[PDB]
């Protein structure tokens, strides 16, 4: 999986 | 803006810092990041500098921060911060850069990592575990949580799998890394435990010799199945191995463990836990008898009778494979047919595909077999399970079998019949 | 009679 950094 | 271009490739450095922060800035909106924008300003290979040896502590974590997020979009948009050679300078920011700054690079080797088998072996290659496993000897759990989803996605994969030689080597990690506090950490330990288990022996031996199993164990009577489902998976791969190893995994009382796990309000749960059992059941006459003295068969039973037909598949297997022993005990036998498998195991063979028809019918064989035996000693006139075939309605359906277009069973049905009801 | 997946 991927995860954006917010 | 273009303006930001422009400063973004000034000589002034203060212009850089203050164009790499705008543009990271709005890659990290709430809503939709313009990441094709941002790619098609032409800027990836600039932000790609600022992460070199002698360049500010400060312009080097903005950068990453923005080069991790356009590599949280496609496979295309991941393309592109690899094709820039983005790959190698986050491996250095591991060794030298400050935990802030090793944050941000480990989260963007997770989302490269993430992208394909390709990739992960890509930084895999690059020699990346040396420096992340250091990451792990130190205090902050962010840090720490971030490296453990990462070194998850680097085990995940068993198309082309991910190079056992390498990958290997996390395993003492992992080892500390499931007694953590942190549940998020947890979770990912686990699942990348159970990567690191699917695979062949000499796996299934590591995972068994850095002593995590007993754990894995202790970690099924967790209270969130997000714990719970990585743990099991683990757990049943081990099982999958030689007699000796799965001895290993029942004397660290998994058994208990799993009488609780088939009453799991979670259906893929309950599935699963009669997969493992019926690998335990394919074992030795003594992993049989320790299965049916942990009291397993009447919840199977129960579920033969009434789950959802991908549960009832698999508890079909674990009675199956149990009937199996039955020619050096035939007791297990008695037993399982005492608990009344019979009659849910007839009805099976009426909505059943033909794999589970051959299975069903190899238990009804083995179970017939025995009740025959037994008329010769006790000096039977007939044989008692096959007076119970007949009222539970399994000889018509086993007569039926007859039409069945596969060879394995319609051969197999004649022969039932024939020997056993005429 | 062991499966894997």
């Amino acid at each position: 999986k991927k995860k954006r950094k917010v | 803006l273009p303006q930001m271009t422009q400063q973004l490739n000034s000589d002034d450095m203060q212009e850089q810092l203050s164009a790499t922060v705008k543009f990271r800035q709005i890659l990290s909106r709430e809503h939709r990041p313009p990441i094709d924008v941002v790619i098609q300003a032409g800027v990836v290979p600039r932000l790609v500098e600022f992460m070199r040896e002698n360049q500010p502590e400060m312009l080097q974590l903005e950068a990453a921060w923005a080069l991790t997020n356009i590599a949280s979009g496609t496979s295309a948009q991941t393309k592109v911060v690899v094709d820039a050679d983005a790959v190698p300078l986050f491996i250095q920011l591991l060794y030298t850069g400050s935990v802030e700054v090793k944050e941000q690079a480990i989260w963007a080797l997770g989302n490269v990592a993430g992208d394909s088998t390709d990739y992960r072996d890509y930084v895999l290659q690059c020699n990346a575990m040396e420096p992340i496993l250091g990451l792990f000897n130190s205090n902050k759990p962010s840090l720490i949580r971030t490296a453990t989803w990462t070194l998850s996605n680097l085990c995940r994969g068993k198309k082309p799998q991910p190079d056992w030689s390498v990958v290997s080597q996390a395993l003492p990690t992992l080892a500390k890394l499931i007694y953590s506090m942190d549940t998020e950490t947890l979770v990912d330990a686990c699942w990348a435990i159970s990567y690191l288990s699917d695979g062949p022996q000499e796996a299934i031996q590591a995972v068994i010799d850095v002593r995590i199993p007993k754990r894995l164990v202790e970690l099924l009577s967790h209270e969130s199945t997000l714990v719970q489902t990585p743990a099991l998976r683990a757990v049943g791969n081990i099982v999958t191995g030689n007699d000796l190893q799965t001895q290993v995994v029942i004397n660290a009382g998994v058994l208990p463990a799993l009488r609780l796990l088939l009453s799991s309000p979670k259906e893929n749960i309950k599935k699963e836990a009669c997969w493992t059992i019926s690998n335990i059941t394919a074992g030795n006459t003594e992993q049989i008898q320790a299965v049916i003295d942990a009291n397993l068969i009447p919840p199977l039973v129960k579920l033969l009778e009434v789950a959802e037909y991908k549960t009832k598949k698999e508890a079909c297997w674990a009675i199956s494979n149990a009937s199996s022993g039955g020619l050096q005990r035939p007791d297990i036998i008695r037993y399982l047919v005492s608990q009344g498998c019979i009659k849910p195991l007839c009805d099976l063979l009426e909505i059943a595909d033909n794999r589970i028809i051959e299975v069903t019918l190899d238990a009804l064989e083995n179970i017939i077999k025995m009740g025959e035996a037994d008329k010769e000693a006790r000096g039977l006139n007939i044989n008692e399970n096959a007076d119970f075939i007949e009222k539970a309605g399994g000889m018509e359906k086993i007569f039926n079998c007859q039409q069945n277009e596969n060879d394995k069973i319609y051969e197999k049905a004649y022969k039932i019949i024939e020997t056993y009801f005429g | 009679a062991k499966k894997a997946a």
